[PDB]
């Protein structure tokens, strides 16, 4: 029946600053809306209810607003583990359903910060099967984009790694990397010097870290 | 369809007798689950609940601020009159004389 | 003080029945509504059922046909049985209280992620991550675990069983050519103390029901 459209898909601001989520019903139904805060990998958690109430654990700085057709959710002072998305919700009288919006992603914006990078041989226990990984971290940087290279033997790589990026940590706002290259036994014992070379906005030189065991 | 009213009630006025043996209940309610249906007992003197004796059929809040009245036949004797459910339960002691 | 905890398969085949139990503790199921929710990459939250022990239920017109609830009071638990699994509804299922008096829900279950698949579960392989010369910069060093082939998702990570947070990183998860997830989780420490600190890193992969705790020493 009703149908919640929030605004806008995603915000991203400066800490201390303030935001403004917005949430607009198809049709008007009853004036006492909800908020959710979610953050990455928690299950959502009641912020604001009866559109301006603020649950238990909700800080000051979160305030809801709102008439009839649209309501507002505020928050005053914008600060690094706010990083979450939030949905708004209310309930449908008939027929007798409640009813999300899609969320609006908040993210936080902070200052440059370079990858400090790490590199794992691998594991003794993982050799006796038939595959070895070996693990390159590109760790607290900001912002997300990121170059890492493999060379093997100063060979440039292709086909065998895989990348994951973490979320915006909510302490300080950077991103983690991981970059894993799976070779074979056969094929890593072939070679001794294992790289990984890294390029970041916050680098202006190109950083590599290597092992030459094994 | 309704949903059983979850929130908690408070007597608006003094609950009133009938030339009938009955009881004049108005509350108003406080939650913002409305429009909701009223939870309504008669809790004898043992804290267990009594079959029926409630004369209006499906009270409902329609509006938080809109008082409802509900009219009920309470036992003789001492008995409760229990408006909500669970733990946000309006207990009201009665007695109706002359048995 | 009112929690909530569910408990499923992790996978289900297609065509099949998905059955979860919810079990609360801080409060009692027998009154109050309680309801169950799930949340999809695709179509984010949607409200599936409720009810109110002993009164009635309601459920979402879209799943009224293929939804039942029952309760079992004396275990505080209720259950969620859904027919005809389809690949879209793989999910993260979660149970929940509707808030007393609101049109809210007040309280959640931290979620069961459902895949509807016909693979099979496969537990993961776990391995260290040692913290060696190439994991130090200045004095700061760097450890952790590999998670390397399991199926379905997720595994979880925790570091000497929760009392190590701070500087954990665990990534999501990739899905490999071969069908199979991997995943590693790391943390930052200081490079003084490898010696004389513990770091033990326990994974959970609740669909093969895999515990693995594993010591992660230098070299």
């Amino acid at each position: 029946e009703i149908v919640l459209t929030q605004s806008p898909a995603t915000l991203s601001l400066s800490p201390g600053q303030r935001a403004t989520l917005s949430c607009r019903a198809s049709q008007s139904v009853s004036n006492y809306f909800a908020w959710y805060q979610q953050k990455p990998g928690q299950a959502p958690r009641l912020l604001i209810y009866d559109t301006s109430k603020r649950a238990t654990g909700t800080p000051a700085r979160f305030s809801g607003s709102g008439s009839g057709t649209d309501f507002t959710l505020t928050i005053s002072s914008l600060e690094p583990e706010d990083f979450a998305v939030y949905y708004c919700q209310e309930r449908n009288n008939w027929p007798l359903t409640w009813t999300f919006g899609l969320g609006t992603k908040v993210e936080i914006k902070r200052t440059v910060a370079a990858p400090s990078v790490f590199i794992f041989p691998p594991s003794d226990e993982q050799l006796k099967s038939g595959t070895a990984s070996v693990v390159c971290l590109l760790n607290n940087f900001y912002p997300r984009e990121a170059k890492v290279q493999w060379k093997v033997d100063n060979a440039l790589q292709s086909g065998n790694s895989q990348e994951s990026v973490t979320e915006q940590d909510s302490k300080d706002s950077t991103y983690s990397l991981s970059s894993t290259l799976t070779l074979s036994k056969a094929d890593y014992e072939k070679h001794k010097v294992y790289a990984c070379e890294v390029t970041h906005q916050g680098l202006s030189s190109p950083v590599t870290k290597s092992f030459n065991r094994g | 369809s309704y949903v059983m009213c979850t929130g908690s009630f408070k007597l608006e006025k003094e609950v009133a007798e009938t030339q009938h043996g009955t009881v004049l209940v108005q509350v108003k309610y406080e939650g913002t689950d409305a429009p909701c249906k009223i939870p309504f007992s008669s809790q004898d003197e043992k804290g267990v609940t009594q079959n029926g004796r409630l004369i209006t059929a499906n009270p409902i809040v329609t509006d938080k601020e809109k008082p409802v009245n509900i009219e009920a036949e309470p036992p003789f004797g001492e008995s409760y009159i229990v408006v909500g459910a669970g733990e946000k339960a309006l207990k009201l002691s009665w007695f109706k004389k002359g048995s | 003080q009112v929690q909530l905890q569910e408990s499923g398969p992790g996978l289900v085949k297609p065509s099949e029945t998905l059955s979860l139990t919810c079990t609360v503790s801080g409060g009692s199921i027998d009154t109050y509504y309680w309801s169950w929710i799930r949340q999809t990459p695709g179509k984010g939250l949607e409200w599936i059922g409720c009810f109110y022990y002993s009164v009635d239920n309601h459920f979402n017109p879209s799943l009224e046909s293929r939804v039942t609830i029952s309760v079992d009071t004396s275990k505080n638990q209720f259950s969620l049985k859904m027919t005809s699994m389809t690949a879209s509804d793989t999910a993260v299922y979660y149970c929940a209280r509707n808030q007393p008096g609101g049109r809210a829900f007040d309280y959640w279950g931290p979620g069961t992620l459902v895949t509807v698949s016909s693979a099979s579960t496969k537990g993961p392989s776990v391995f260290p991550l040692a913290p060696s010369s190439k994991s130090t910069s200045g004095g700061t060093a760097a450890l952790g675990c590999l998670v390397k082939d399991y199926f379905p998702e997720p595994v979880t990570v925790s570091w000497n069983s929760g009392a190590l947070t701070s500087g954990v990183h665990t990534f999501p998860a990739v899905l490999q050519s071969s069908g199979l997830y991997s995943l590693s989780s790391v943390v930052t420490v200081p490079s003084s103390s490898l010696g004389t600190q513990t770091y033990i890193c326990n994974v959970n992969h609740k669909p093969s029901n895999t515990k693995v705790d594993k010591r992660v020493e230098p070299k």
